[PDB]
This record gives structure tokens, C-alpha cells and sequence, in this order.
RNA sequence: CUGUGAAU
């Protein structure tokens, strides 16, 4: 598990 | 070794089958070599009598050899040679060769030897005292153990093989149960156990051979064993031996039915964070190559336009992917797709629509970033493969 | 800048 840091982002809101 | 044999000679099988000392000839390296050759000769009526009461007639001397390193060869020979022995105490063998695994199922599952017996047994005998094999299989946490062990989950995969399913139908429902899915399908061992199942559930060419009735049983015991699966695909597709339960369905043609079910269930939404994931990243892939198109056409808006640029570097989802030791692997898939449609090696026809021109939108795309970023990209051996697969396609 | 699964 040497990866490197998830790089997450907003998610735009569903309808 | 007896001391009359005495090292190797000129032996006769009779000599050992009339001597009472077989046991420890085949629990010999020499000895049970030496048996295994004797009994593929012309063996008369009473020397094959002999063999069925001494290997496969003695409860312990047949525990004690199907349980030895050599010994258990000699087993299944026997159990070969009565099989074709069609006399009359070719009930009586048969029965009594059932009686005594069905007394020991489970112990003798979890050998590494008498597993071999167990696995012989199953596909040669006759068809209806195997499935009494099934019968003696236990139905509580001993079953865990036994399709998470490394010798009795290949019992458990032959049993899926050589049996009709209404012998084993419960295992597909202990499997189904939420508790024993999650330590089934997260062993190195079990997630072959229940790919296994999945196969043999699955309406394949593999399984035109079954009657209308069969299939009906067979569809049955696959949509409980999808509803526990789609369940909790989640922690299945991000395991590093559950992911290849989610792909295999994924990628199933025959399983198209549950792509739209496990891609909306724990796929969609999700995207960017599984797609840097080690193992739900091969998911990821497997699930743009065979989405429906309607949905394929979910997954490309995601990536595209599903996510809030960072706000303070204006990095978005597809930079990050594009670039991550993962996520790269998942962007090559989406332009591999969209080239093959562009160039004809994918048909782009569904549901009274015509595709195409989406495809050639979601490529517009991806050749107007990789032209912009054609100078990071080309520091990577991913980067330069994306630029290499647009410029096959002019 | 390459990335994961069976016991004589």
C-alpha cells in the first residue's frame, strides 16, 4: 500500500 | 517394509493381497508404486475381491490410506477398478464406499490427500450415489472453513462441476447469507469458490444442455446469489480478491443483466475516488468497456463533468485520473473505447439510437486534453501510449 | 509510469 493519497473532489449534486 | 519382500523382488500381487501386510506396502514410497502398477494388470475375479476388502473395505484402512501422501493413489485406483467391476456386489461396494466418506465429509475435505478422494469420487461414480456425497456436506460454520480452505475448496468447486444443482442449492444460499459472503468472497480461496458458483449459474453455452426446468432452477438460485452480491459490491469491487467476483459479472455477456444493477449500485458516483483504487480500479475498467450505451454515456459525463474543479489549482477529475498510477489505466480504457467506435470496431447502435456522435463528443474530448497536456503526458510510458493511440487514428 | 487472485 505504498501509493500515494487519493485526491478527491466535489461531486456535483444529482436530481 | 516386511522382511519377507525383502529391498524390492520379484513380487506377486497375490503375495501381498494373501499376506496381510498391503497396509504397509502402500503407505510405502516403494510399496504403493509397486501397487499402483500391480493393479493395472488383469486382475482376476478374487484378487479384485481382495483389493475392495483390503483398500476400500476396511472403514480405517481406507481413512488411513485416502489420508496418506501415497496411499490415497491406491484409493482412488480401487475405486476405479470397482467401478468397473460390474458384479454382483457392485451395489454392495458402492453403497459402502459412501457410508464411509459421508461419515467423515468434513475431515476428510480439509486433508490434503483425502480431499483426492473425495474430488474422484464425485465425478466417477454413479450420478445418484454422488449426489448422497453432496448430502453429507456440513451446513454450519464447518462450511466456511471448508470453501476457505486451500485443499476443500476445490471439493466444493467440483461438487459445482459433476452435480446437479438441486443437490447443492443450499450452498448457494449459505454462500448468498450477507455474513458468509463477506468472509467467503474476501479469501484468496473462497472468491474461487463463489466465481465458481457464478459460472455454473450462468445461462452460457456451457449450460444449453440443461432442461427448461433446470434452467428455471438454475435462474432462480443466480438472481438470490446477485441480489447478495449487488448488495454489497462496494467492499466486494475495492477487495483484493473480491474485485474479481465484480469484474467477472461486469464482463459477463451472459451476465448483461446485472451490468446496469452493480454499475449503478456502487459504480456511479464513485468513479474518481474507485479509479484510484489498486484493485476496484480493474472494476472500473472492465465496467466502461461493457456499460450499456446509455449508461456508458453516465459514466463518460461523470468523468467529464461529474466533479467540482479543486478550487484552489483548477485540477479536475480527469487530470487527476489521467495522471494517477491507477486512474491512468481507466482513461487509456475510455479512448481505447472511443477510437474502436470512431474507426468502426465497435458498433455505437442502441435502444433506436445511433451513438456514434457521442462517442466522437466523449473523443473530442479526450484528444483536446491530451493535446494540451501532450508535453506532461509525454514524460509517461501511459502518456505517450494515449498520444501513440490518437495518431493511429489519423 | 506504470497496477491484483487456487491444493498430492
Amino acid at each position: 500500500q505504498h501509493e500515494a493519497p487519493k485526491q478527491l473532489l466535489q461531486l456535483r449534486s444529482e436530481i | 517394509l516386511p522382511t519377507w519382500s525383502l529391498m524390492r523382488s520379484r513380487l506377486s500381487l497375490s503375495e501381498v493381497l494373501d499376506s496381510g501386510d498391503l497396509m504397509k506396502f502402500a503407505v510405502d514410497k516403494t510399496g504403493c508404486q509397486f501397487l499402483e502398477k500391480a493393479v493395472k494388470g488383469s486382475l482376476t475375479s478374487y484378487q479384485k475381491f481382495q483389493l475392495f476388502e483390503q483398500v476400500i473395505g476396511r472403514k480405517d484402512d481406507f481413512l488411513k490410506l485416502s489420508t496418506n501422501i501415497f496411499g490415497n493413489y491406491l484409493v482412488q485406483s480401487v475405486i476405479g477398478i470397482s467401478l468397473a467391476t460390474n458384479d454382483d456386489g457392485y451395489t454392495k461396494r458402492q453403497e459402502k464406499l459412501k457410508n464411509f466418506i459421508s461419515s467423515q465429509m468434513t475431515d476428510m475435505c480439509l486433508d490434503k490427500f483425502a480431499c483426492r478422494v473425495i474430488q474422484s469420487s464425485l465425478q466417477n461414480m454413479d450420478l445418484s450415489l454422488a449426489c448422497k456425497l453432496v448430502q453429507a456436506l456440513p451446513r454450519d460454520a464447518r462450511l466456511i472453513a471448508i470453501c476457505v480452505d486451500q485443499n476443500a475448496n476445490h471439493v466444493i468447486q467440483k461438487v459445482v462441476a459433476v452435480i446437479p444443482l438441486k443437490n447443492w442449492e443450499f450452498i448457494v444460499d449459505f454462500v448468498a447469507t450477507p455474513e458468509h459472503l463477506r468472509q467467503i468472497c474476501s479469501d484468496k480461496y473462497g472468491c474461487r469458490v463463489v466465481q465458481t458458483i457464478i459460472e455454473k449459474l450462468t445461462a452460457d453455452s456451457m449450460n444449453v444442455d440443461l432442461t427448461s426446468a433446470a434452467q428455471n432452477l438454475r435462474e432462480r438460485a443466480l438472481q438470490r446469489l446477485m441480489t447478495s452480491v449487488t448488495n454489497r459490491c462496494q467492499e466486494l469491487a475495492t477487495n483484493e480478491y473480491a474485485n474479481y467476483i465484480i469484474q467477472h459479472i461486469v464482463s459477463n455477456d451472459d451476465l448483461a443483466v446485472y451490468r446496469e444493477c452493480i454499475i449503478e449500485k456502487c459504480l456511479m458516483r464513485n468513479l474518481l475516488s474507485l479509479s484510484q483504487e489498486k484493485f476496484a480500479s480493474h472494476v472500473v475498467e472492465k465496467a466502461f468497456l461493457h456499460a450499456p450505451l446509455e449508461l456508458l454515456a453516465e459514466m463518460m459525463d461523470e468523468i467529464f463533468d461529474g466533479y467540482i474543479p479543486h478550487p484552489d489549482t483548477g485540477k479536475d477529475a480527469l487530470d487527476i485520473m489521467m495522471f494517477h498510477q491507477f486512474g491512468n489505466y481507466v482513461v487509456q480504457c475510455m479512448l481505447t473505447i472511443c477510437c474502436d467506435a470512431v474507426s468502426g470496431r465497435r458498433q455505437t447502435k442502441e435502444g433506436g439510437y445511433d451513438h456514434a456522435i457521442s462517442f466522437q463528443d466523449w473523443l473530442k474530448k479526450l484528444h483536446s486534453r491530451v493535446t494540451k497536456e501532450r508535453h506532461r503526458l509525454s514524460r509517461f510510458s501511459s502518456g505517450k501510449k494515449m498520444i501513440e493511440t490518437l495518431a493511429n487514428l489519423r
